[PDB]
RNA sequence: GAGGGAACCCACU
């Protein structure tokens, strides 16, 4: 009855953002990434990926509600940095690691396929 | 229209103010047939 | 009350309609008020 | 002036539910009687009726 | 002779799949 | 048609419920007035009311089905009286008792036993997830109360985070010894016990019922009487948001290892009931060989029963004693007692060493039969287990005589429910 | 649907685990809760409170 | 009659002028909720 | 000459509000600037606490007799 | 305020029910000015004294200053003066409490801002508050009856009690040796 | 004797054979306060002080004073005993098949699950019950956890992706019926497809589902604006008046079945069963077999589920809470011997009265199986991937769904219909009432001071009158 | 540049199952790729019913429920098609979906399994697994009954509905000697060793790592029989990075735009 | 009433294992070597076979009335 | 874009 179409969990709808950022007023260098239509797999790769980054000061995400689909991505740097710049090397070297990790079980596979 | 017959599995024809009964067997319960109508299931 | 060494000041009851007859109006107020606390404080619970 | 709920409509929820109420007793005494005598398992309850089986609230 | 008690509650278990056998769920009504 | 749909200044326009809306939001059976308090509405994706587990409490209210009423003022008079007088916030603390009516419950309190504890430390990833879910963080993250040779930061930390303002606290952990306050150790406690919040810093102790539950004095209290309401409410999502996040880290559960004792807590209890036993056969022997001495405002059946009752009631204790000593510190049944969250430390006992004497009317189980509690006994069998003292455990099982006398005894709680209901509510509608 | 087999029940299209022990009274399925009583011809002897009898036998 | 009309708690008095049913009000089942503050209820879309 | 208290009432600021509120909601003229704020109640609210709300509270005391404070003259303690 | 207390108290109970927490507040205003009890303080008993006894006077419960007013003022706030004279006691504030005197004028400020918040807003509808107030508890409630029976019996003016009782004490000798009781 | 009862089939030896041999006989009430009665045959057999050698009767097995509801329990002794109770009441609300023929009958209500099983931890009881063969209940991987705050307060998470997979899925069918009826030839009603132009008074729906005999075909969508049943009844240019059967409002579905016949005096008479798949969701009712209700508060896809080193994940997780003052020790005793019915391949013995069967050996059974004894497991948070530093109770409980879900129970009034005599909103759901704001309401709405609060609900949201 | 160097080491690999070891790679890394496994490899299912006729025991929902549980043979056809959402034809489209067809009478006295062999698609590549053990069995009809059914089957991922899970059973590890202490035991010898723990058998805990971090992960993906489980990982790793890469993009767009 | 096609917990395929299970028992084998036969490993596998009750086969006996 | 009551039973919190 209020059940919502099962596609509301990944599928963005008309006229809503992907990604939006928010400058956060608290403390210097500090940004809000609300993602929509996310979850756990991105917020959780992108927060470990900023955190290994010497330059980032801060890396966190929640899911502000289960029920609705969206991530914030909290990301202070240090201020010869900024967290947009963070947040695409982070993407960057997850993109990089995927490649890599594709290849590699590409090769496994073949050698494990040959014998 | 056609009304399947209760006990025979027949298809019997039947108009307004007609009786309900079968004319084979005069069993006495009668079910309207499967619509032609095309509905749709998702297989969810 | 009237007996021989018994306290005619601190000797009480828990009926109200009697202490109500003996003592008066203000003595049953005081004395409905000791009750009712007992009552709820029982179990160990608070009211104001 | 008569008893009522003798018969009941049977319940077909369940199977167990069906079977419940094919082996059900009633006590005749009201249920705004607030004496818990005829409320209470009495002992002799042991093999004839259910020492678990019974409604929560006025019955 | 005598039920072991090892055989015993195959035994009234058996002796009540009979009793239910013959008088069912719905038997006084 | 179209020319329907012109707005004049002056028009109503009936819209939709939308987020932010205020209503009435009503649990029956409505006995005080925090049971119609005021909610802002937020509009979410399924069928139910979603409720705050704080909230729970002050409507009586729990999630096993039940139905709650809401109604929305009309008018923007009654929607400023609700506002300003019967929303959520303001509606912490009772008139009726000067204290909270709405604390931290049943898995919130757990984890901040848990949480709160000397040993629990997180690393820089766990504290910057549980900074996440601070809405009344001001940005910074604190200096870690470890640098080297890792830099961790405990839990009391981000709880003094999560405490608002400058409140100042004293409370004491459930655990608290009573020998403690006069010891060398009393402002430094071994057991962590002694909880105390300075500038609204959780400077030591571990936080429990005694300190965030619905009691006068406790640390909810202190933050409505000094910050008020919505610093307050704040307070309460804070804490219930960044301990259930934390509690995905470190779990929570029950299971059939926590009421396993040790095998010498078992030969204990075995010991302490047998000797408890043959004691209370003592006493028979006494009464049946005319040696037992009426106390005074007594009869020898009171005395006798009195006398039996003493002992077995003896003996409930010392096993219940001997199975909570027996619980470790990783047992979960006494994680939930010593938080407050649920249990007592009889509910233990029942499940671990002994159920108890099962008592009709205060009580033991009548002669429902000629002299005989069952059919099963011998005639004028005064022993406990005739008369219905439950000598297993909930882990152990019930004997037949021993649950059926259960039944007994639980069927007189159902009863008293369902006819103290009625004469409750005649007496609040006559004082009403 | 008396002493008729499983195979006997399902060609009258009912259910060989249906109990029975209920009438159908205008398509309702109706069942007779069995009713308490005392029981009947027997001397029993009680006490009335608050009553100007002391004890009362009772048949 | 008029007086059974008037009297009980489903009579006129009790039943329809101290209390009565009223527009604009839901009831549903309710469900826990930890991510909503304590002055918020999470309400369906179709009784919004 | 005024026995009162000299403290608003949280029944008097919540009635206050509401009728201010839904005077502004039937175009009354608003008391103080407003920093695009639409909700009646907010606009209320914020001539509550610039002192500027345009009502006489008339208290009755038990005898018959009242007293008229004005909104700005009692205290907004809470 | 000692001998009245104890004419008020006779069991010696000291737990009371107050409007202003003083301790905590103390507390607070030690927080607050970061005073060190290490140290001598800057406050004049003789401030302590005077700014008591102009704090009594400006918590008001009884406006008026006719002699019937004066005397329902002092009697309603009786507990809470003696309470306050013995908290905010010179010597207290002198070796106990260490405050400063701005510590101790802003103590002043929020004791009479937090008792002022404390009285009771006409238009309180205290007597339903009062019954569910007492009725809210009676849900979860010698052979003498408690609980919901017996609250039935007292708010119902019964002349027939479950268990009437009397609670006899003795005088002198008779109170104290077996044989005389 | 035994020997003979082995097969009932073959010698013709039956319970009657039993009771003729003056093996058993039958004691009520008052002969059993004369009778001795052993529990089992091992107090027949003694020493020391053997309590009595007078025994004449023996108990044939103690399970036996448990009633028809209460002998689905899997260990009622290791209950708290209102727990037993509060299970009775509930397995009578819990979906099943609850009839074989449920096809041919059209009962008012009825829920059927689509896949109930059989329970892996049973009572020999039960065999006699036919809960083998008309189970109401599903063998769920419950885990006793913590995880979110969204089971708190006998809440339950189900795994959403299960619940796709058929997990407690079922079906609502709703009957209504009707049936022509001459009120004189004045009123004369008839099953027709009613005219726009014709008939007096439609409720301003459509009619183009309806076939022409008035009737609609199994095999339609419906929902709660849609007639089913098209009757009209002639008034003595609007020649006749509309009395066409709804469908009940929010409750969509699909007709199943058109039934007419002729009733008991030989009017034509239809049933019409309507098909509603019941998907389980947030709100609706579980309960398992030992008095733990609760409505399901959030559901999670399997990638969000914890997950054991296997992958598997909990069904549903319960609170921890829900146990300690409850005491339903018998709901964790079912778990542990479900886990090692499920690994051993054999359908687990709960008879009450037991000693075969303990906590110990079930322990030392699991043990074998490459688990923890005590029925714990290293749960890993489906959202991080971590482990959870506590470990997890985890393992097969029989569960029910009760028929409440939320979808039959919620209510929402704006506006509508008003009673006749006192012009209040109506009673329920089912005519789209209003909620009472009773007394209790308007004594706590007088101790709040909200007097236009309490003069809205009393006055202009009930019957403004001048 | 902070990325990982992550390496791979399959130790088997089945027709139904993979076991692999990824080793210098983060935990959130090893985590997202197993909710990838469950929820975000689109494969394909049956997500349209439309039943002619339908005489069995079952109803017409219940058949549409077990027919969109079936799964099909999705390799190297699943990355070609198309979401419903984003192809260009009005309905459906062999550029986007697949058409199975079912049509079983029952005439004879046994009775009659309908099964998923009775699937018959007009796309080769798209078949029930079992059609390539025994079959799935969708229905039972006796003598007289019927079932009559078109379906369609379009590309979805896990994350929709379970039935485009292609994953049975994702088992995951890390720390199989609990040397990071990330689980507590309060017994530590009653807990069984894990598979691919390296203890001797007195032992029972690895020694306490302070420095130790989640570097390497077991895996064993079973596969339900749409892809091969090599090309569940490998599917699962392009659409992670293909997640990722869009992510990219658009926050490339937010920050330019402002 | 049938067999599930996968299962609840985790959605490995066991509608085709039915008849192979029922055929395993009628070959003499226990439950738990006749679910080790079929490749089922899992616990919530062994119950989706173990617990099953076929409804099916005695719908079947019911005279189709379309 | 809305046309019954009453009684009784069952259940929910
Ligand atoms: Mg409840
Ligand atoms: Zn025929
Ligand atoms: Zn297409
Ligand atoms: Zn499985």
């Amino acid at each position: 009855m209020n059940a919502p179409p099962a596609f509301e969990s990944f599928l963005l709808f008309e006229g809503e953002k992907k990604i939006t950022i928010n400058k956060d007023t608290k403390v210097p260098n500090a940004c809000l990434f609300t993602i929509n239509k996310e979850d756990h797999t991105l917020g959780n790769i992108i927060k470990s990926q900023l955190l290994k980054d010497p330059q980032v000061l801060f890396a966190g995400y929640k899911v502000p509600h289960p029920l609705e689909h969206k991530i914030i991505i909290r990301v202070q740097t240090t201020p010869d940095y900024s967290p947009q710049e963070a947040f695409t090397n982070a993407i960057t070297d997850l993109i990089s690691e995927l490649s890599l990790l594709e290849e590699r079980f590409r090769v496994a596979i073949k050698d494990k396929q040959e014998g | 229209m056609i009304y399947i017959c209760g006990e025979c599995h027949t298809e019997n024809e039947i108009k307004s103010r007609d009786p309900i009964r079968c004319r084979e067997c005069g069993y006495r319960i009668m079910y309207k047939k499967r619509t032609k109508r095309l509905v749709v299931f998702d297989a969810r | 009350l009237s007996e021989k060494d018994v306290d005619p000041v601190r000797t009480t009851s828990n009926d109200i309609v009697e202490i109500f007859t003996v003592l008066g109006i203000e003595a049953v107020r005081k004395a409905l008020e000791r009750e009712l606390y007992h009552v709820i404080s029982f179990d160990g619970s608070y009211v104001n | 002036q008569a008893r009522a709920g003798v018969s009941q409509v049977l319940n077909r929820l369940t199977f167990a539910s069906t079977l419940s109420h094919l082996r059900r007793l009633n006590s005749p005494i009201g249920r705004d009687g607030k004496l818990a005598k005829p409320r209470q398992l009495h002992n002799t309850l042991w093999g004839m009726v259910c020492p678990a089986e019974t409604p929560e609230g006025h019955a | 002779d005598e039920i072991t008690p090892d055989l015993w509650q195959e035994a009234c278990w058996i002796v009540i799949s009979s009793y239910f056998d013959e008088k069912g769920l719905v038997r006084q009504q | 048609k179209p020319s329907d749909l012109h707005l004049q200044t002056g028009y109503k326009v009936e819209r939709h419920m939308c987020d932010g809306d205020i209503v009435i939001f009503n649990r029956q059976p409505t006995l005080h007035k925090m049971s119609m308090m005021g909610h802002r509405v937020r509009i979410l994706p399924w069928s139910t009311f979603r409720l705050n587990l704080s909230v729970t409490t002050p409507y009586n209210a729990d999630f096993d089905g039940d139905e709650m009423n809401l109604h929305l003022p009309q008018s923007l008079e009654t929607r400023a009286e609700i506002q300003e007088l019967a929303m959520v916030p303001r509606m912490i603390v009772t008139p009726q008792s000067n204290r909270p009516v709405m604390g931290i419950v049943q898995d919130t309190l757990t984890a901040v036993r848990k949480f709160t504890k000397r040993d629990v430390f997180l690393e820089r990833g766990e504290v910057m997830n549980l900074l996440m879910f601070l809405s009344t963080w001001d940005g910074k993250v604190p200096q870690p109360a470890i640098l080297k040779p890792r830099p961790l930061w405990t839990g009391k930390q981000i709880f003094s985070l999560i405490i608002p303002g400058h409140i100042n606290c004293i409370r004491t952990h459930s655990t608290h010894p009573d020998d403690e306050d006069s010891g060398p150790y009393k402002h430094i406690s071994p057991g962590d016990t002694k909880v105390v919040v300075e500038n609204g810093e959780l400077i030591m102790g571990i936080l429990c019922k005694k300190s965030l539950g619905t009691s006068a004095g406790s640390l909810v209290h202190i933050s409505y009487l000094e910050m008020g309401h919505d610093i307050t409410r704040l307070f309460y999502s804070n804490i219930q948001t960044v301990i259930n996040n934390w509690l995905l880290i470190e779990g929570h559960t029950i299971g059939i290892g926590d009421s396993i004792a040790d095998s010498k807590t078992y030969q204990d209890i075995q010991n302490t009931i047998k000797k408890a036993k043959q004691d209370v056969i003592e006493v028979i022997e006494k009464a049946h060989n005319n040696e037992l001495e009426p106390t005074p405002g007594n009869t020898l059946r009171q005395t006798f029963e009195n006398q039996v009752n003493r002992i077995l009631n003896d003996a409930r204790d010392k096993t219940g004693s001997s199975a909570q000593k027996s619980l470790s510190e990783y047992n979960n049944f006494k994680s939930m007692v010593v938080s407050g969250a649920k249990g007592s430390k009889i509910n233990i006992s029942q499940v671990i060493a002994v159920v108890g004497q099962q008592n009709v009317e205060g009580k033991r189980i009548p002669f429902g039969f000629k002299h005989r509690t069952l059919p099963h006994f011998i005639k004028d069998d005064y022993g406990p287990e005739s008369r219905g003292f439950v000598e297993n455990s909930y882990l152990a099982g019930l004997t037949p005589t021993e649950f059926f006398f259960h039944a007994m005894g639980g069927r007189e709680g159902l009863i008293d429910t369902a006819v103290k209901t009625a004469e409750t509510g005649y007496i609040q509608r006559r004082l009403i | 649907l008396n002493g008729l087999t499983d195979r006997d029940l399902c060609e009258l299209n009912e259910c060989p685990l249906d109990p029975g022990g209920y009438f159908i009274i205008n398509g309702s399925e109706k069942v007779l809760i069995a009713q308490e009583k005392m029981a009947t011809n027997t001397v029993y002897v009680f006490a009335k409170k608050d009553s100007k009898y002391a004890y009362t036998g009772e048949c | 009659s008029l007086k059974q009309r008037l009297k009980g708690k489903e009579g006129r008095v009790r039943g329809n002028l101290m209390g009565k049913r009223v527009d604009f009000s839901a009831r549903t089942v309710i469900t826990p909720d930890p991510n909503l503050s304590i002055d918020q209820v999470g309400v369906p879309r179709s009784i919004a | 000459k005024r026995i009162t208290t000299p403290y608003m009432t949280k029944y008097e600021r919540a009635r206050v509000l509401g009728t201010r509120a839904l005077q502004i909601a039937m175009c009354a003229p608003v008391m103080v600037e407003l920093e695009g704020e639409t909700d009646p109640l907010l606009i209320a609210m914020k001539e509550l606490k610039a002192r500027k709300i345009p009502i006489i509270i008339r208290r009755y005391l038990p005898d018959g007799s009242y007293e008229d404070w004005g909104v700005d003259e009692l205290i907004i303690s809470d | 305020d000692r001998e009245v207390l104890r004419v008020i108290f006779p069991t010696g109970d000291s737990k009371v029910v107050l409007p202003c927490n003083l301790l905590r507040m103390i507390w607070n205003a030690q927080k607050i000015f970061h005073i060190n009890p290490r140290l001598p303080s800057d406050l004049h008993p003789i401030k302590v004294v005077e700014g008591v006894k102009e704090l009594s006077k400006k918590l008001v419960i009884v406006n008026g200053d006719d002699p019937l007013s004066r005397q329902a003022q002092e009697n309603a706030t009786l507990l809470f003066n003696i309470h306050l004279r013995s908290t905010l006691c010179s010597r207290r504030m002198a070796e106990e409490f260490r405050l400063s005197g701005e510590a101790f004028d802003w103590l002043l400020g929020e004791i009479e801002s937090k008792f002022n918040q404390a009285i009771a807003h006409p238009g309180e509808m205290v007597g339903a508050l009062a019954a569910q107030s007492l009725g809210e508890p009676a849900t979860q409630m010698k052979n003498v009856t408690l609980g919901v029976p017996r609250l039935k019996e007292l708010i119902n003016i019964s002349k027939k009690p479950k268990t009437p009782s009397l609670t006899v004490f003795l005088l002198g000798q008779s109170a104290r040796d077996a044989e005389r009781a | 004797h035994i020997d003979q009862l082995k097969e009932r089939e073959y010698n013709n030896y039956s319970w009657q054979d039993l009771v003729a041999s003056g093996v058993v006989e039958y004691i009520d009430t008052l002969e059993e306060e004369t009778v001795m009665l052993a529990m089992t045959p091992d107090d027949l057999q003694e020493k020391e002080v053997a309590y009595c050698s007078t025994y004449t009767h023996c108990e044939i097995h103690p399970s036996m004073i448990l009633g028809v509801c209460a002998s689905i329990i899997p260990f009622p002794d290791h209950n708290q005993s209102p727990r037993n109770t509060y299970q009775s009441a509930m397995g009578k609300q819990a979906m099943g098949v609850y009839i074989t023929n449920f096809h041919v009958r059209m009962d008012t209500l009825a829920h059927v699950l689509y896949y109930p099983q059989k329970p892996l931890v049973t009572t020999r009881s039960m065999e006699y019950l036919r809960f083998r063969e008309l189970p109401a209940g599903i063998n769920s991987i419950v885990a006793i956890a913590s995880y979110t705050g969204y089971n708190q307060e006998d809440s339950v998470i189900m795994n959403r992706s299960a619940v796709d997979r058929g997990f407690f899925r079922s079906v609502f069918y709703r009957s209504y019926k009707e049936q022509e009826s001459k009120k004189g030839f004045d009123q004369e009603e008839v099953f027709e497809k009613p005219t726009r132009e014709t008939c007096q008074g439609m409720r301003h729906a459509i009619y183009d589902k309806l076939d022409d005999d008035g009737l609609i075909a199994p095999g339609v969508r419906v929902s709660g604006d849609d007639v089913i049943i098209g009757k009209t009844v002639t008034l003595p240019r609007y020649t006749k008046r509309d009395c066409s059967t709804f469908l009940r409002t929010s409750e969509t579905g699909i007709v199943d079945q058109v039934m007419v016949t002729l009733n008991q005096e030989g009017y034509k008479f239809c049933k019409i069963r309507v098909r509603s798949v019941r998907i389980p969701q947030i709100g609706d009712k579980f309960a398992s077999r030992h008095g733990q209700k609760g409505t399901c508060g959030i559901q999670y896809r399997q990638e969000d589920m914890p997950f054991t080193c296997e992958g598997i994940t909990p069904d549903i997780i319960i609170n921890p809470h829900a146990i300690p003052s409850r005491m339903t020790i018998g709901h964790l005793i079912e778990c542990l011997q479900g886990k090692v019915s499920a690994n051993k391949g054999e359908i687990g013995d709960a008879t009450p009265f037991n000693d075969a069967v303990n906590v110990q050996k079930i322990s030392n059974l699991l043990s074998d199986y490459g688990y923890h004894l005590r029925g714990n497991e290293v749960l890993y948070n489906g959202f991080t991937g971590r482990k959870i530093t506590s470990q997890i109770f985890i393992g097969p409980t029989y569960y029910q769904r009760l028929k409440h879900m939320v979808d039959d129970k919620i209510h929402s009034r704006a506006r509508g219909p008003i009673q006749i005599l006192n012009r209040q909103p109506m009673e329920g759901r089912s005519r789209d009432g209003g909620l009472r704001f009773g007394e209790m309401e308007r004594d706590c709405q007088i101790a709040h001071g909200a007097a236009q609060f309490l003069r809205e609900r009393l006055f202009e949201a009930s019957d403004p009158y001048q | 540049p902070y990325a990982n160097q992550p390496t791979v080491r399959i130790t088997e690999l089945t027709d139904e199952n993979v076991k692999f070891i990824i080793e210098n790679t983060d935990l959130a890394v090893a985590n997202s790729i197993r909710r990838v496994f469950i929820a975000e490899v689109p494969i394909i299912a049956i997500d349209w019913v439309q039943i002619d006729a339908n005489s069995s025991v079952l109803h017409d929902e219940f058949i549409a429920h077990r027919l969109g549980l079936i799964p099909l043979t999705s390799d190297d056809i699943v990355d070609k098609l198309q979401y419903s959402r984003d192809c260009t034809c009005e309905e459906f489209c062999p550029e986007c979906s697949v058409e199975f067809t079912l049509d079983v009478r029952c005439n004879e006295d046994q009775t009659r399994h309908v099964t998923s062999r009775d699937l018959i698609s007009n796309s080769p590549r798209v078949i029930p697994v079992t059609s390539r053990q025994d079959d799935i069995l969708i229905v039972k009809l006796r003598k007289g009954q019927e079932l009559r059914l078109r379906a369609y089957a379009k590309k979805g991922f896990g994350k929709e509905h379970a039935k485009w899970n292609p994953t049975a059973g994702v088992a995951f590890e890390y720390d199989p000697d609990n040397a990071l202490r990330h689980t507590v035991y309060p017994k530590p010898e009653e807990w069984p060793k894990s598979e691919y723990s390296e203890l001797d058998e007195d032992e029972s805990q690895a020694p306490y790592d302070p420095n130790g971090k989640p570097e390497r992960f077991y895996y064993n993906v079973e596969s339900c029989g749409s892809l091969r489980p090599e090309t569940i990982v490998l599917s699962a790793l392009s659409g992670l990075k293909k997640k990722l890469s869009d992510l990219q993009t658009q926050l490339s767009h937010e920050i330019q735009s402002d | 009433m049938i067999i599930p096609v996968r299962c609840f917990t985790c959605g490995k395929i066991v509608g085709n294992k039915w008849e192979a299970y029922l055929g395993l028992l009628q070959a003499e084998y226990t439950e738990g070597d006749a679910l080790d036969a079929l490749g089922l490993k899992r616990y919530c596998c062994r119950r989706m076979l173990l617990a099953h009750v076929d409804l099916i086969e005695k719908l079947l006996n019911y005279a189709p009335l379309e």
